[PDB]
């Protein structure tokens, strides 16, 4: 089952700025009040990261190129966002992987999706409404995972697909900021290692529907892009990484 | 000495001749796997990487998702057990130069060794901060600098003092 | 550890005995350094209990007996403001015994002027 | 940045053995830097091809970090030598040469 | 400007950097020496007309 | 073939940065020399023969 929505209002996405946001745990290996200098694919420091809204008319959900990795941020609040889908044709001519969290349990799945043209969840004012896709032919992965999900959470998401490994990075954390980015660091922790071995080109993510019409509820995100490139990480008496430098900003920072 | 030197006559003074390179007792395999032993000096493996060192309980508190742990110098000197959840230390084995104090031959064939940064629990056996030294005895008494130890710490003949 | 190699190691020589030999060269040089700069007398002299100078102060350089280190207010300042095959061999004269010499040193040059560095 | 002269001399001493101690993790052109991966990974025809390779980048580190430790100590001899002289002539006695 | 033979570079490690690190303390080095020679005076004296 | 060239272009630097270095410490001796001739004998009279 697929649905058009025609009650969007025509906009243009925004843009602001990353501050010193991106920043994630290159490895698995503990370090303690060290510096150490990695050259990875990183979110450049000040950048300028694409904003999307979701307010009431808006339902920003476009389909964006994956490039060399994605950053997603979401300051969102009473969980519009559940998922991502990642592919190259987003249909059942390759394979493509769907990352959902339902009302119950957080669900993986790696198949030929036959997808809409405009994905969603809905919520009826209790979760009652599924389109994402109308077929699912040939499934080679599935797994079963923990939940991970004014705004009032900030949640942060690192996307990489490096050697048929997709890397999801996650972090969690407490704002209370009305509408922009809050300023400050919070490195990314490494959530789900995933073997999937699949090209991936072009991603879009989920929105969830509020029925009384439908009604969009009030969320925003946002999407930067990974290039390759040297952090300086610092590491404290605890482990936890406090401060990062991008050694191709500023000549300071070089 | 003698073969480190070329010479069947050695003079007096201290003379570094080799390594006490202590060697690994068991193997430990360790994976998410054999029993786990502390306290001694081991070949490890720990879910495919190698090593040898004695493995000590930990004060790092390490994060849920990270298993091992790097120094300054990016050597691994710590690791999580993928059996029971917990932090081990790894010290690298006992290791130093062996040097031989001895006066000339021509005086007395006694020798005396110093292990250099070595204990002397796990080697006339005298600690010093220099190292362990074997074979001299060691005074209250304080004397001129006749061959040189280290730390403040000086041997002599006259047996070989300390 | 690998025994391979060690003995691949062999085929290229000495150059290992070189390295070790070029590095206790110099461990033993820097003790030899410490030697000629802060042992150039053979009698450790001290000052007078009754520090009656001419109104002279030598507090700051002299030795203070407060402290188990033994060293002078200027020298205790100076050691606060200084912050796989390897080791670390420690120095001959510790830093008790180089800040022993320079209080005998400067026991020397206060009490007897030049004439200890020349005599008795 | 009083002391600053004993501070550089430790900087550096502590500098090249850091970069000394960082020379072991390079495979210097061989698949890996670790010998026990080779070890554990190849037949012995290449694998003495590969600790040659890593033999020889290593052996040209500690070379260097050799030849640079004894124009540090030359350096650090003659330092000495001047102190010795500072100490014989100013504090031993009076010196009648000029700053 | 090979890009090649830069990554191959890169598997040897930091000597490019231990060689910077040399011939910029040499580059320094010989300021000080001329620092030394002839910087003795604060002040800059003048001969009488 | 470039790892040929690099290893030996690389032994030519280090062997052009080691002789540097010598040299660097033997003008250090003599500006130091020069240093203590133009303090002890421009700056003042000196009784030290030749
Ligand atoms: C929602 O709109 C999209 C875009 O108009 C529809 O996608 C089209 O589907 C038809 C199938 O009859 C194709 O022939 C078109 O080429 C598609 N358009 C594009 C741009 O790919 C989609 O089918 C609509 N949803 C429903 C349920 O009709
Ligand atoms: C020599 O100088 C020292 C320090 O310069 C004098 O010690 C000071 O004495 C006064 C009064 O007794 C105290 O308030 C200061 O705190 C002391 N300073 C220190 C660092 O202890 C000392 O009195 C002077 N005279 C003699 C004869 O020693
Ligand atoms: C971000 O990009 C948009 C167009 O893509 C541009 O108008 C805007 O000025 C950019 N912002 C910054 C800070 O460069
Ligand atoms: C991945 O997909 C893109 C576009 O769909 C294509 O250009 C590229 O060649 C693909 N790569 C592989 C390895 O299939
Ligand atoms: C969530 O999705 C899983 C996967 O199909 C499904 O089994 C479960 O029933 C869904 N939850 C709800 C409330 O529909
Ligand atoms: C994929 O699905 C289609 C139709 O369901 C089928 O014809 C094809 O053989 C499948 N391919 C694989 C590799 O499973
Ligand atoms: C590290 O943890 C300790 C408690 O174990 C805490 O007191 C200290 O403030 C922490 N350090 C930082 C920089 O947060």
């Amino acid at each position: 089952q697929c649905v058009n929505l025609t009650t969007r209002t025509q906009l243009p996405p925004a843009y602001t700025n990353s501050f010193t946001r991106g920043v994630y745990y290159p490895d698995k290996v503990f370090r303690s009040s060290v510096l150490h200098s990695t050259q990875d694919l990183f979110l450049p420091f000040f950048s300028n990261v694409t904003w999307f809204h979701a307010i009431h008319k808006r339902f920003d959900n476009p389909v964006l190129p994956f490039n060399d990795g994605v950053y997603f941020a979401s300051t969102e609040k009473s969980n519009i966002i559940r998922g991502w889908i990642f592919g190259t044709t987003l249909d059942s001519k390759t394979q493509s992987l769907l990352i959902v969290n339902n009302a119950t349990n957080v669900v993986i799945k790696v198949c030929e999706f036959q997808f809409c043209n405009d994905p969603f969840l809905g919520v009826y004012y209790m979760e009652s409404e599924f389109r994402v896709y109308s077929s699912a032919n040939n499934c080679t992965f599935e797994y079963v995972s923990q939940p991970f999900l004014n705004f009032k959470n900030l949640r942060e998401f690192v996307f990489k697909n490096i050697d048929g490994y997709f890397k999801i990075y996650s972090k969690h954390t407490p704002i209370n900021l009305v509408r922009d980015l809050p300023q400050g660091f919070s490195a990314l922790e490494p959530l789900v290692d995933l073997p999937i071995g699949i090209n991936i080109t072009r991603f879009q993510t989920l929105l969830a529907l509020h029925r009384s019409g439908w009604t969009a509820g009030a969320a925003a995100y946002y999407v930067g892009y990974l290039q390759p490139r040297t952090f300086l990480l610092k590491y404290n008496e605890n482990g936890t990484i406090t401060d990062a430098v991008d050694c191709a900003l500023d000549p300071l920072s070089e | 000495t003698k073969c480190t030197l070329k010479s069947f006559t050695v003079e007096k003074g201290i003379y570094q001749t080799s390594n006490f390179r202590v060697q690994p007792t068991e193997s430990i395999v360790r994976f998410p796997s054999t029993n786990l032993v502390k306290n001694k000096c081991v070949n490890f493996n720990f879910n495919g990487l190698t090593g040898t060192g004695v493995l000590t309980e930990s004060n790092k508190k390490f994060l849920p998702f990270q298993q091992f742990g790097r120094d300054i110098a990016d050597t691994t000197d710590a690791v999580r057990d993928p059996q029971t959840l917990e932090i081990l230390d790894i010290t690298p084995c006992s290791f130093g130069g062996v040097s031989v104090i001895t006066p000339g031959t021509n005086t007395s064939n006694q020798v005396a060794v110093l292990y250099q940064g070595v204990n002397c629990t796990e080697v006339n056996v005298f600690q010093t901060r220099a190292g362990c030294l074997i074979g001299a005895e060691h005074v209250n008494n304080s004397y001129e600098c006749d061959i040189p130890i280290g730390a403040g710490i000086c041997a002599s003949y006259q047996s070989i003092i300390a | 550890d690998s025994t391979e190699c060690s003995n691949l190691l062999l085929q290229y020589g000495s150059f290992c005995t070189q390295l070790n030999r070029a590095l206790t060269g110099i461990a033993v040089e820097q003790d030899k350094n410490t030697q000629e700069v802060f042992a150039q007398v053979k009698q450790i002299y001290k000052t007078p209990p009754i520090k009656d100078f001419g109104g002279f102060n030598f507090s700051q350089i002299l030795p203070d007996p407060s402290k188990p280190s033994k060293r002078s207010p200027i020298e205790d300042l100076l050691f606060n403001k200084v912050t796989n095959g390897l080791t670390v061999l420690p120095p001959l004269l510790t830093d008790e015994m180089i800040a022993q010499y320079t209080s005998a040193l400067l026991a020397g040059t206060i009490t007897s002027g030049w004439t200890f560095g020349a005599g008795p | 940045s009083a002391l600053g002269k004993l501070q550089d001399v430790v900087n550096q001493n502590a500098q090249a053995l850091n970069t000394l101690v960082k020379q072991l993790s390079s495979n210097f052109g061989a698949i890996s830097s670790v010998l026990n991966d080779i070890l554990s990974r190849l037949d012995p025809p290449e694998a003495e091809v590969q600790i040659d390779r890593l033999i020889t980048g290593r052996l040209q580190s500690l070379q260097t970090y050799v030849t640079q430790q004894l124009i540090r100590a030359a350096e650090i001899r003659a330092s000495a030598n001047l102190a010795a002289t500072k100490m014989s002539e100013c504090v031993l006695g009076q010196s009648k040469r000029v700053d």
